[PDB]
């Protein structure tokens, strides 16, 4: 999904709001916060209601100028709501009676995802990859800063997950792939415009074929 | 144009979600206060600390973090959510190597803590892929132009920590000596562990 939270390359933003070894403050700045892990944990490890996979996109369909104005711990409380409304747990009446007030929710989603590819290729390390050369409305873990572009494998998992694009929809077709370090010149990314050296990108199978 | 839905105040939001799941009987007794509890106190720098002055001691050790995370992690015992395969990742004389999710805010929770606000700011997330440099020298931490920086952006399953460079003036610290220069900003890449004068 081409959505705003795929930040890495935008231009515009001011300083990061720390300094080395600053006071970050208690884990927990304030005493709801720990409640949109927890609540996520019980619809994943609990309830069976959906996976992981499935918050990070429902954060992802925040509507975007809700995105952009909505602290973190805020957007996965309103994700966790969202899931569990969609998944006919809760409804939104009941939200927002108990809230007193509106609890505007994620935006529907536009995509019914895509399975695991069928065809696709164990690389080795040293290999030159591209990133394929792809647009999907869903759920991806590709940043649109590395599509279509050429790196060389430093690692390949010695463990399997299901396919993003598939899962974090819910699908029974997300099967199983190693993913693999991909590490990208800076120039390759960013032209002349970068003063970094490498990029290392952790990026499923399925968005992988072999550079020419 | 442009603003802001009408919203509850965000307490009221969070705990109204609370007692919607927890009234029909889906949240098991000290469910969440639990989870408040692995997060505040379990999940630690304190552990990733740990493991790099065992790696900076113990030649055999540095080799097995380097090589199997997991493994080096799960003599330990610190494995956990958020943090089930892990890769270390060395800095030289001549490489530093730096952490972010540019998509969202993944961590190794348990051998690094939970994220500070920092790490998980639009600003980290947008600029630190691009200009590195530039970021870390703004917060504090000049790397060189000749020392190549690798950004590793944590968008799937493996989840990272620094092993930074030993520093000079350390020379036969025990282990504890040198847990406590070795900070949480250090395991996530920006920072370089600082011996006192
Ligand atoms: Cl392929
Ligand atoms: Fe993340
Ligand atoms: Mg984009």
């Amino acid at each position: 999904m081409d959505g705003v939270h795929d930040l890495a390359g935008v231009q515009g933003f001011g300083k990061v709001p720390h300094t080395v070894n600053a006071d970050i403050g208690p884990t927990f700045h304030a005493e709801w916060e720990h409640l949109p892990y927890s609540l996520m944990f019980a619809g994943v490890a609990e309830l069976g209601a959906f996976s992981v996979d499935e918050v990070k996109y429902v954060v992802e369909r925040m509507e975007p100028r809700h995105y952009m104005m909505t602290p973190y711990y805020e957007r996965y409380v309103i994700g966790v709501a969202t899931l569990m409304v969609e998944k006919g747990i809760l409804t939104q009446d009941e939200l927002e009676s108990l809230a007193g007030g509106p609890f505007p929710l994620s935006r529907p989603s536009e995509s019914e995802g895509r399975p695991a590819p069928v065809e696709t290729t164990t690389f080795e390390v040293g290999q030159r990859v591209r990133v394929r050369d792809e647009y999907v409305p869903g759920h991806i873990r590709m940043p649109a800063y590395c599509r279509g572009r050429v790196g060389t494998i430093s690692h390949r998992t010695t463990e399997k997950w299901p396919f993003p694009d598939a899962i974090g929809h819910g699908r029974n077709d997300a099967g199983e792939e190693p993913t693999y370090h991909v590490k990208f010149a800076a120039e390759e990314l960013f032209g002349s415009d970068t003063d970094g050296g490498s990029v290392v990108v952790d990026l499923f199978e399925g968005y992988l074929e072999p550079a020419a | 144009e442009n603003a802001a839905p009408a919203q509850a105040p965000v307490s009221d939001r969070a705990w109204a979600l609370f007692r919607a799941l927890d009234g029909k009987g889906l949240v098991p007794d000290g469910y969440v206060e639990g989870w408040k509890k692995t997060f505040e106190e379990d999940f630690s720098p304190r552990r990733g600390a740990e493991l790099v002055a065992r790696a900076w001691t113990d030649p055999e050790f540095r080799q097995l973090l380097l090589t199997d995370g997991t493994a080096a992690v799960a003599q330990y015992g610190y494995l956990g959510p958020q943090g089930e395969y892990i890769v270390a990742v060395e800095d030289t004389p001549t490489l530093k190597n730096v952490i972010v999710c540019s998509l969202c805010s993944c961590t190794a929770w348990p051998i690094l803590g939970l994220p500070p606000t920092w790490y998980k700011s639009f600003e980290y997330r947008a600029r630190v892929v691009r200009e590195p440099r530039k970021v870390l020298s703004e917060m504090g931490t000049e790397i060189a132009s000749d020392i190549e920086i690798r950004v590793y952006d944590t968008t799937a399953e493996t989840r990272y920590m620094v092993l930074p460079q030993r520093p000079a003036g350390t020379e036969g610290w025990s282990q504890e000596q040198l847990q406590e220069i070795v900070t949480k900003d250090c395991l996530i890449g920006v920072a370089i562990p600082q011996v006192p004068t």
